[PDB]
């Protein structure tokens, strides 16, 4: 009935490398942002689906629909650059306000 | 001894298998009609599929073939356990054994002998389970077992151990006779006999 | 009546005529013209020996071109619907509107694997994970059309009463109703292949499969001897009707063992047991040997013939290369031109592997196998399941399993039951025949060459 635990959150990151060079944060860019929320501890039951996938796309008119139809379970949001993706991730973190970050 | 060893081996194997099957000494469900038991058998005979009985009969036949140089008679006894009395006696003669070709002819002779044995066994009444067991008796010409351990038999390989365990596994001991057809081939001159009551 | 009465009525009334034994009746001559002509299609080089993707691409391109030609021949311009006009679309993402359209694209379904084969393979991998978790972790039953640009849920009623397997190219034409789900009104199939003309004295062919001569089943040898005596004209005694069987066709499964635990002795014994039967049947009726899935040959579909060895030394007179019409060892698939009649025979590994899966749609009976065979004949693809049936490097730029000429009779073996079906596709005529095993219910199929009528012969 009352909250007696801590919220939990995780995140994964995929980056495109060049012939399996162990992608480095100095020259390799991020392409996908996958996060999951533990629905067991989370309170207030908001409309967030406890999951989300963010994919960058410079915009050709078929990739977003293809990914949406391939997923068909979790809503996917697209952005035009990595800075917008980071801003959206920060906004999501501020909206949910998790007390624990994992990885 | 070059090729008659395997032929006599498979003949004794089929003999023991048919004797054990047709006399209900073991459950028939444990037997299966086959043709290969590590050796090409001349007929679809019912061979058991139990490990202990397998190497039991294997060692028995090996000892018999090793002692064949002095054995002239091999008998398989069938006795009851409630009373140590011989009920059936199946004799296999080895008169001179024609000791020191056309394997198909040897297989045909063995098949004829096994068919005669099956025909003879089919006329006997049904035998019940529950301790109707079997034994083994042999008759040699001139030999003495059970006395090779007078020097502690210091072993060095597997052949000496096998010889010792074979010479030490024997103990000395002391109606309607029905003859059957044997093997009239040159190298394998074998005769067959049988006893009842 | 008793058996004695029938014996006294039959044996005493024996004619004992026509058995001259000096001027015997000659068997009807039946020659397979495909023996030495050219272009053995399924004959590959074992020394030559992933290429699966390369094959997939060529197959998809050929199928797409054929489907496009069929659409041009059927859905050509001016083929208006009831109220709306019909249109064409190049990409799968282009069909979005209240108008009907026709498009080409592959079909994608679930096609789950059977649980029996799952544990059967699991028991021989030395520490594999629970494959049952791979199917149960996911939340299934839906048919979609992929055209390299997207997927659309093909909801409808005409798809329900039709069998499908992933990888088939279909040119269905429909129209969306309320979402990204395209309906279906008609279903298109690729263009019909050219078929040789049926020829206008005539003999029959005996087809037998599923012998499975093993060292444990003795009833198989008795049935084999009975079949050898009946084909020799000694049992039926009607030489006027038995002499019409020109040759016998062994489709597969002559020797059955478990390759896990076998030695050279058992295989040699089984081959010599077969060799006898062969030596008794050869000088009376020709024979056509075909391998199978449990035969000592390759496990893939295009199996080479067994060998020149693995038979008795007394058969060396037949393996001299000159007497080929008497005994012919051929690959697993073959298109025999028996006196101008083109018949295709397969060991049945394709249908058995297709049935080895569990598809959660399309609503093991005789009708199901017949429908699967009809679909295989229509799709012009003998092997629908590539990795389970086909092996690496099957061909270069020209797959043999894709049908190029429709035959007259499609013969499949190694099936539990027997049946026949005459299908009409594009004005053509194909007769599918299901050959059962000879071990259990050892029926003999007699196929005529004058009217394509198949008869059965039971042996107990």
């Amino acid at each position: 009935s009352v909250h007696d635990s801590l919220t939990h959150l995780t995140l994964e990151i995929h980056a495109n490398t060049r012939s399996d060079k162990i992608p480095d944060p100095a020259i390799d860019e991020v392409s996908m942002i996958i996060w999951c929320l533990e629905e067991e501890t989370f309170p207030l039951d908001l409309d967030i689906a406890y999951e989300g996938i963010m994919i960058v796309h410079k915009a050709d008119s078929t990739f977003p629909t293809k990914i949406q139809h391939c997923i068909n379970e979790i809503p996917v949001m697209f952005y035009e650059s990595e800075f917008e993706m980071f801003e959206a991730l920060t906004d999501l973190v501020l909206l949910l306000d998790p007390d624990i970050l994992s990885g | 001894n070059r090729w008659v060893e395997k032929w006599l081996r498979v003949y004794l194997k089929c003999y023991i298998n048919l004797i054990l099957f047709y006399r209900n000494v073991y459950p028939p469900q444990s037997f299966d009609y086959t043709t290969y038991q590590s050796f090409n058998l001349p007929q679809f005979v019912p061979i058991n599929r139990h490990p202990a009985l397998i190497d039991y009969i294997e060692e028995l036949i090996l000892d018999v073939l090793s002692k064949l140089t002095h054995v002239y008679r091999f008998s398989i006894c069938i006795i009851n356990k409630k009373n140590d009395l011989c009920i059936e006696k199946y004799v296999l003669d080895f008169s001179e054994l024609q000791h020191v070709i056309t394997e198909t002819e040897v297989f045909d002779e063995f098949r004829s002998s096994l068919n005669s044995l099956i025909m003879h066994l089919e006329k006997l009444p049904k035998v019940n389970d529950d301790t109707i067991t079997f034994e083994a008796v042999i008759n040699a010409i001139e030999l003495e077992l059970g006395h090779k351990l007078d020097r502690n038999r210091r072993v060095d390989s597997l052949e000496e151990k096998a010889e010792i365990e074979r010479d030490s596994n024997w103990v000395k001991c002391q109606i309607k006779l029905t003859s059957l057809v044997g093997s009239d081939v040159g190298p394998l001159i074998i005769h067959q006999f049988s006893e009842k009551l | 009546l008793h058996m004695d009465a029938l014996l006294t009525k039959f044996n005493e009334d024996r004619s004992l005529q026509d058995e001259n034994l000096s001027q015997p009746r000659t068997r009807v001559r039946i020659v397979d013209d495909n023996l030495y002509n050219k272009s053995n299609p399924f004959q590959l080089c074992y020394k030559k020996r992933s290429q699966y993707y390369h094959i997939y691409q060529y197959r998809l391109k050929t199928f797409r071109e054929r489907v496009l030609k069929e659409c041009d021949k059927r859905w050509d311009a001016g083929f208006t619907l009831n109220g709306q006009l019909v249109l064409k679309k190049d990409k799968v993402l282009d069909i979005q509107g209240n108008q009907p359209c026709w498009c080409v694209g592959s079909i994608y379904c679930e096609m789950k694997y059977k649980p029996n084969v799952l544990d059967e393979v699991i028991n021989d991998t030395y520490g594999a994970p629970d494959l049952t978790k791979s199917y149960t972790d996911k939340e299934s039953d839906e048919i979609m059309l992929e055209d390299e640009s997207g997927r659309v849920l093909l909801v409808g009623d005409f798809i329900r009463s039709t069998p499908f397997i992933t990888g088939v190219v279909v040119g269905i034409l429909g129209m969306e109703a309320e979402a990204g789900t395209f309906q279906v009104l008609d279903i298109c199939y690729p263009t019909p292949l050219p078929q040789n003309p049926f020829p206008a004295t005539r003999g029959k062919i005996a087809l037998v499969s599923g012998l499975n001569l093993n060292n444990t089943s003795p009833d198989r040898l008795l049935r084999l001897e009975i079949l050898r005596e009946f084909l020799m004209g000694r049992i039926n005694n009607k030489i006027d009707d038995i002499s019409l069987i020109g040759r016998l066709l062994i489709c597969g499964n002559s020797v059955d063992f478990d390759i896990k635990s076998v030695n050279k002795d058992e295989l040699m014994i089984s081959l010599t047991e077969f060799s006898k039967f062969l030596h008794n049947i050869l000088p009376s009726i020709s024979v056509d040997i075909m391998p199978g899935t449990n035969d000592p040959s390759d496990k893939s579909l295009p199996q080479q013939p067994f060998h020149k060895s693995l038979f008795d030394k007394s058969l060396e007179s037949y393996f001299n290369g000159s007497n080929k019409e008497i005994l012919n060892l051929v690959t697993n698939p073959y298109e025999f031109s028996y006196n101008g009649v083109d018949v295709l025979a397969v060991s049945g590994k394709n249908i058995n592997d297709i049935c080895k899966y569990v598809i959660p749609s399309n609503d093991d009976d005789i009708e199901h196998r017949l429908d699967l065979m009809e679909c295989t004949m229509k799709w012009q693809n003998i092997a629908p399941t590539a990795p389970d049936t086909l092996w690496c490097y099957p061909y270069t730029d020209k797959d043999p399993f894709v049908l190029d000429k429709w035959p007259h009779v499609y013969i499949v073996a190694n099936q539990p039951y027997f049946g026949t079906r005459v299908v009409e596709i594009g004005g053509k005529n194909i007769k599918i025949i299901s050959v059962p095993e000879f071990s259990s219910t050892g029926m003999i199929i007699l196929l005529d060459l004058e009217t394509l009528e198949a008869e059965t012969v039971k042996i107990d």
